[PDB]
């Protein structure tokens, strides 16, 4: 298998600044026919891949000329002359010199933006859920930066680790923030035995966590 | 406009076979290679094989020997990929792509086909409204949401006001647990406009041929 090695992440890049992403192949991708079988693709969250560069340095149709590629035939570089917020996604190198054709593991491009505190909203279980014997307490933590965040749930003041389900968005293509959802799922029986429910977010924008809570009574 | 239109989401039982398709238009079908790639949830890409409909010629990834077979119907400008002896390892989104020409890469891509390989039964989602009230929610903007719980398989489609509300929406990736998926979606609108301006989430689950609309009321 020809192995293409790429870093999993980029350092955060300031909006409007240049960036570079590298790929190293375990074998030269230049043919005897003079063709270099190296391609760069971009996949944005929830989208199909897009070709950016073909034959190491040729600009694909439909790709903006902010993108360029170069290399030695063994080592390759994708450059972005001025990064845009919409460029966030995973960049893959790929080869079709030899069978089987293979891809690099992809490099995530991250945009650096100003720090932003999460907007935190908490929601008790709906009546409809309770009727089915379930009780989910939902906490949304929206539009924060940077992505590093920790959420803690407390019931009657005591940390609960059980029954939590977390989900995170990719970096937003417009405002370059992140969002997260955390759901504490209890049974109605247990939910109705306690009173206070608390969602606590630890983020670099605050010494004390951001706390949202409610009382069942 | 070159278009590659793939077949819809599949839920199939292990050990069976599935045949997914890619309908091409906008160019001479027989003049270009079409390829297929696999993307497992959270992972990279794996190349499966290429087919040249004017041949018919194929080039294949031997990692999939016996498992994948590529065909093309010149009469309908459709390429097919058949996957057999399925297991959960075959659960993935499969993409078809057109090769632009002489080693110029995959220039046009299909939208992908989600294949889930499982013994679990299809289950419609329960959709619960997330409304503020037990704690004045901030001051200029208000956040609402929907909790989509207990469905199988992926995917669901979430919109707000049938798609007319899109700014300020966050739909979170589903998480699987106990053989069922749970997803959440929030929407943030001006405080002065809810509830005067109604807000409703629409959750479509094509696998169960179910859609549910939940209006968010105070
Ligand atoms: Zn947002
Ligand atoms: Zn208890």
């Amino acid at each position: 298998d020809i192995v293409l090695t790429q870093a999993a992440f980029s350092n955060p890049v300031t909006l409007g600044a240049s960036a570079s992403i590298s790929c190293r192949s375990s074998k030269s991708l230049l043919n005897s026919n003079g063709i270099i079988h190296m391609y760069w693709y971009l996949q944005k969250p929830g989208q199909s891949p897009q070709l950016l560069i073909y034959q190491m340095s040729k600009l694909a149709s439909g790709a903006p000329d902010r993108f360029s590629g170069s290399g030695s035939g063994t080592d390759f570089t994708l450059r972005i002359s001025r990064v845009e917020a919409e460029d966030v996604g995973v960049y893959y190198c790929a080869q079709n010199l030899e069978l089987p054709y293979t891809f690099g593991g992809g490099t995530k491009l991250e945009i650096k933006r100003a720090d932003a505190a999460p907007t935190v909203s908490i929601f008790p279980p709906s009546s409809e859920q309770l009727t089915s014997g379930g009780a989910s307490v939902v906490c949304f933590l929206n539009n924060f930066y940077p992505k590093d965040i920790n959420v803690k749930w407390k019931i009657d003041g005591s940390e609960r680790q059980n029954g939590v389900l977390n989900s995170w968005t990719d970096q937003d293509t417009k405002d370059s923030t992140y969002s997260m959802s955390s759901t504490l799922t209890l049974t109605k029986d247990e939910y109705e035995r306690h009173n206070s429910y608390t969602c606590e977010a630890t983020h670099k924008t605050s010494t004390s966590p951001i706390v949202k809570s409610f009382n069942r009574n | 406009e070159v278009q590659l239109e793939e077949s819809g989401p599949e839920l199939v039982r292990p050990g069976t076979s599935v045949k997914i398709s890619c309908k091409a238009s906008g160019y001479t079908f027989t003049n270009y290679w079409l390829g297929w790639v696999k993307q497992r949830p959270g992972h990279g890409f794996e190349w499966i094989g290429d087919i040249y409909p004017g041949g018919v010629y194929t080039t294949n990834n031997e990692k999939f020997r016996g498992k994948a077979i590529l065909t093309a119907d010149t009469s309908s400008s459709t390429a097919y990929m058949q996957l057999s002896s399925l297991t959960s390892e075959d659960s993935a989104v499969y993409f078809c792509a057109r090769a632009g020409g002489y080693y110029t890469g995959g220039d046009y891509w299909g939208q992908g086909t989600s294949v889930t390989v499982s013994s679990a039964k299809t289950t419609p989602p329960s959709v619960y409204p997330l409304a503020p009230g037990s704690a004045a929610q901030t001051n200029s903007m208000v956040t609402l949401g929907c909790l989509v719980k207990g469905y199988f398989p992926e995917p669901v489609t979430v919109t707000w006001n049938s798609g007319s509300l899109s700014s300020g929406v966050h739909t979170f990736p589903a998480v699987l647990q106990s053989d069922l998926y749970t997803l959440s979606s929030s929407v943030t609108v001006p405080s002065s406009t809810w509830p005067s301006e109604t807000v409703t989430c629409n959750v479509a689950h094509p696998a169960s041929s179910t859609k549910v609309d939940k209006k968010i009321v105070p």
